[PDB]
């Protein structure tokens, strides 16, 4: 078994920057190392085969390097098309990948909270939705509180891909509760922690009131 | 003298009066062998050979193709979208030793280093104008009528860690296999149980030694098993005998659960899947009489099973394989390489 | 030149079997090994087995040998992958890829099939329930309000969501669907609008779930 380790996992990039990601192997490999580009919704694309030999059709900006147990993929002049994930492969062992996103200035989220609708309450369950809109960086922490009681293991988060226009992210956290448990409490809060916030933002509401 | 790949020519001991097809092809394509073949040693010098990227293998490949093209003419042949109907007379087919020689201005470097795995440097290095006598036996799973290693069993693979790289095994003791056909398509081979278990014992332990020495893959016990899939040409020990194509079941040969001999149930087929090109070739029904072939099991063609992720286990499974006849040629052409003067 | 085309997505139950085809074109089919890789959600690509299409010699990764059958058709230049005894852990995207070297094994995969999504779930096809996410005053944020739609309890993927029959696109965010503990999916689609336009512009999310023939137009309004 050959372990493949890539670093960094995610990297911030700017248009026209010189990018270099690393691939590590648990044993001496030599040369038969291959690099692949993978965009969402399409098949992986071979970029480099055998350490440094560039595949036909690959732009000139790409170049591979390395030896033995350490290998590097290099992009000389990054463009908008080069935003994707990159794997390194040896025999049947693929790397977990290095993800590339555009770097921008830190922007705080606009936190909103949505109480469950009466139509959903008539069905039997309740979903409280908290929204984090247009924030950067991607890393954030959402905390659910119900009457100052910390909720864990009954919420789900879905984060959108990095936006194309302003290079921001958006996240939605949904808290799922039964109608009975929902009508037994009043204050439903949502505590957002993010780099762009000096103090955590809390958006709450009272059931039935406003 | 620098490495090069030139235009080799063939030489054989074929007879002008022989009706057999190998003798007929070699009489018009080759020359009489060297009466006194010289082999001048090169001492105090070393050089590296590569059996997996040897153009001599490719030349022998396309010569055996054109040999099979004009010798074993099928009744009906299906290649691409075309159907090729032609006469299919019953012929006598028995391979003869063939020598490959270097043209004017070239030479062949022969490595005499014992226990040579195919790649790396060679201490014993001599120059010969021709190779040795190589029988172009077209077989599957078992290499027949080949040459034996002087020392222990030798394991050859371009990359032993690659599970797609077929492993070429070369035996040190020959295992005699006696196939015969007394249903005129039902045949059977007989092989001594004592010699096969003894050779299997020495081959398993040699696979463990070479993997513990040159590979990071570690396993306690070596295990064989029948091939997991493929066409009948490779799932059975397929070969040619007396013009007929035999398909012999080797499940008893590679069964771990182990009395005299081991009987392999065979079957002669009229419709075979060709090895020289993509397509199927229908041949005539078999000839009557006792068809017998006594060959020497001198090697094995094996592939290693894909390893489990984050696992190793005390057992590693190897399975017989075949198909690419180039591996049959480089099992004998491994020591030779062409040089340019 | 070399092109690999696979079969569509597969809807299966735990314990059933699935066949994925891989049609090849534009190259000598029997001269390049065909590999089969899968990618579970959120995981890396893992090798399950290859096939040498000359005589059909195959090999598998650890575990797949017990219930995966790799075959090919030499005349039609098409490879097949059969998986029996399906588990939920086998829900992944499956790829068939071609080795770039002619008559050799370099593992460098230059030609790839488009992929085949295989989802192994005990759940059955169900249309979604579309609940509103009303703006109110907690989403106004002093100037720009935000409303949305909660597409909840549907199976399987995917769900197409638009706004105002596609006229409203600016400021729309449709999140990736999430798999609830019940086995059904649920996503949310929101849009940020000016607070002043709440009492003038009618905002309708248009949900489409082809697997259930469900088409819903939900008008979102501030709650009474
Ligand atoms: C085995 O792997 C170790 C590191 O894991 C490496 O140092 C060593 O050279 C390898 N040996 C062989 C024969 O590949
Ligand atoms: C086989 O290839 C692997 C991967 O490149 C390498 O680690 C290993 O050392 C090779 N084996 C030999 C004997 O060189
Ligand atoms: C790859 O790049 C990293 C950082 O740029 C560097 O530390 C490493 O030495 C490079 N690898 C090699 C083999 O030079
Ligand atoms: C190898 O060379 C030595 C001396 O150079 C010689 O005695 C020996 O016979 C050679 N081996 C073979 C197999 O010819
Ligand atoms: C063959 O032997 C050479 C010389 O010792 C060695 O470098 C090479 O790794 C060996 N090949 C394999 C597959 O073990
Ligand atoms: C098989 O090997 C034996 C040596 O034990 C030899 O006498 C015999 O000639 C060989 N037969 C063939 C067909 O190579
Ligand atoms: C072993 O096989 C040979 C094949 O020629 C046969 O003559 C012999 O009788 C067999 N041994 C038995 C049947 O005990
Ligand atoms: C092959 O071996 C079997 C069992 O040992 C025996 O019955 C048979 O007669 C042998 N074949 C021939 C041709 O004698
Ligand atoms: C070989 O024989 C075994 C039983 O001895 C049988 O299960 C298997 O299907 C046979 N295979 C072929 C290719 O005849
Ligand atoms: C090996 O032999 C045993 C009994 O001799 C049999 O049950 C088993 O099926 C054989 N394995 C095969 C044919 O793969
Ligand atoms: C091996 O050689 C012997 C005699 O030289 C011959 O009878 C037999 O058919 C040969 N085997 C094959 C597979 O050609
Ligand atoms: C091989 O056997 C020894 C003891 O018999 C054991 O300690 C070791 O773990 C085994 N190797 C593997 C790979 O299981």
């Amino acid at each position: 078994y050959i372990h493949v380790t890539q670093s960094p996992s995610s990297l911030s990039v700017s248009i026209g920057d010189r990018v270099t990601i690393n691939c590590q192997t648990s044993q001496g490999v030599g040369s038969d190392l291959h690099w692949y580009q993978h965009k969402p919704g399409r098949a992986p694309k071979l970029l480099i085969h055998h350490t440094s030999s560039v595949e036909d059709g690959v732009p000139s900006r790409f170049s591979g390097s390395g030896f033995h147990t350490s290998f590097n993929l290099t992009i000389s002049d990054l463009q908008a098309d080069d935003i994707a994930t990159y794997y390194c492969q040896v025999l049947q062992f693929f790397g977990r990948g290095s993800r590339l996103h555009i770097k921008r200035t830190v922007a705080a989220p606009s936190v909103f909270i949505f109480p469950p609708s009466d139509e959903q309450l008539k069905s039997g369950t309740a979903s409280v939705v908290c929204l984090l809109n247009n924030f950067y960086p991607r890393e954030a922490k959402v905390q659910w509180k119900v009457d100052n009681a910390l909720q864990s293991g009954n919420s789900q988060e879905s984060v959108t891909e990095q936006d194309s226009k302003d290079s921001t992210y958006s996240l939605s956290s949904t808290l799922t509760l039964s109608k009975a448990d929902y009508e037994k409490h009043k204050v439903y809060a949502c505590e957002v922690t993010h780099q762009g916030l000096s103090s955590p933002v809390t958006k709450s509401f009272n059931r039935g009131e406003c | 003298w620098e490495d090069a790949d030139t235009t080799l020519f063939c030489a054989s001991d074929a007879k002008a009066y022989s009706t057999e097809k190998h003798n007929v092809w070699a009489t018009h394509a080759c020359v009489p062998t060297d009466p006194d073949p010289q082999e001048i040693p090169l001492e105090n010098v070393t050089e590296n050979f590569n059996m997996w990227k040897n153009n001599m293998v490719e030349q022998m490949h396309e010569d055996i193709i054109s040999l099979w093209d004009e010798s074993l003419k099928p009744c009906v042949m299906l290649t691409g979208g075309s159907t090729i109907k032609q006469a299919c007379p019953k012929v006598t087919f028995e391979p003869i030793p063939i020598h490959y020689c270097a043209p004017a201005g070239f030479a062949i470097l022969k490595c005499r280093d014992e226990d040579f795995n195919g790649t790396g440097p060679c201490k014993n290095v001599s120059t010969v104008q021709c190779t040795h006598g190589i029988k172009p036996v077209v077989s599957t799973q078992l290499l027949l009528n080949g040459s034996l290693a002087k020392g222990d069993i030798v394991i050859r693979s371009e990359n032993l860690t690659n599970n797609a790289k077929v492993i070429i095994v070369q035996l040190n003791e020959p295992v005699q296999i006696v196939c015969i056909r007394p249903d005129i398509r039902q045949a059977h081979c007989n092989v001594t149980r004592g010699k096969w278990v003894n050779i299997t014992k020495n081959v398993k332990e040699q696979l463990w030694k070479i993997f513990n020495k040159t590979t990071n893959i570690t396993f306690n016990n070596t295990i064989f098993n029948s091939p997991a899939g493929g066409d009948l040409e490779i799932t059975t020990h397929s070969f040619n005998c007396g013009g007929e194509f035999f398909y012999c079941n080797t499940s008893d040969l590679f069964n771990e659960t182990n009395n005299e001999n081991i009987t392999l149930q065979c079957r002669i087929k009229q419709i075979v899947r060709m090895w020289q090109r993509v397509g199927q070739a229908m041949y005539a029904p078999p000839i009557a009489g006792n068809i017998t072939c006594i060959s020497n099991i001198t090697g094995l063609l094996l592939t290693r099973d894909g390893v489990n992720d984050t696992h190793d286990k005390e057992n590693e499974t190897f399975r017989p394989t075949g198909g690419d006849m180039r591996d049959n040629w480089r099992s004998e052409l491994y020591k030779y390489k062409v040089i340019k003067l | 030149r070399a092109h690999l085309v696979q079969s569509g997505t597969a809807m299966k139950k735990p314990g059933a079997s699935v066949r994925v085809s891989c049609q090849t074109s534009g190259y000598t089919f029997t001269a390049h090994i065909l590999f089969w890789f899968r990618q579970a959600p959120g995981r890396g690509l893992e090798w399950v087995g290859w096939i040498k299409p000359q005589y059909g010699a195959v090999n598998f990764g650890g575990g797949f040998r017990d219930r995966v059958t790799l075959t090919r058709d030499v005349y039609r230049e098409i490879a097949y992958m059969d998986i029996r005894g399906l588990k939920p852990d086998d829900t992944a995207v499956y790829y068939c890829a071609r080795d770039r070297s002619y008559g050799d094994s370099s593992w460098a995969l230059d030609a790839w099939g488009q992929g085949t999504t295989v989802v192994v779930s005990a759940a059955s096809t169900k249309g979604p329930s579309v609940f509103p996410l009303a703006p109110s005053s907690k989403s106004t944020s002093g100037g720009t309000a935000a409303l949305g739609c909660l597409v909840k309890d549907y199976f399987p993927e995917p769900v197409t969501v638009s706004w105002n029959s596609g006229a409203l696109t600016s400021g729309v965010h449709t999140f990736p669907a999430v798999l609830q503990s019940s086995g059904l999916y649920s996503l949310s689609s929101v849009v940020t609008v000016p607070s002043s336009s709440l009492g003038t512009q009618t905002y309708i999310c248009n949900v489409n779930h082809k697997p259930s023939n469900t088409k819903v137009d939900k008008k979102v309004e501030p709650k009474s």
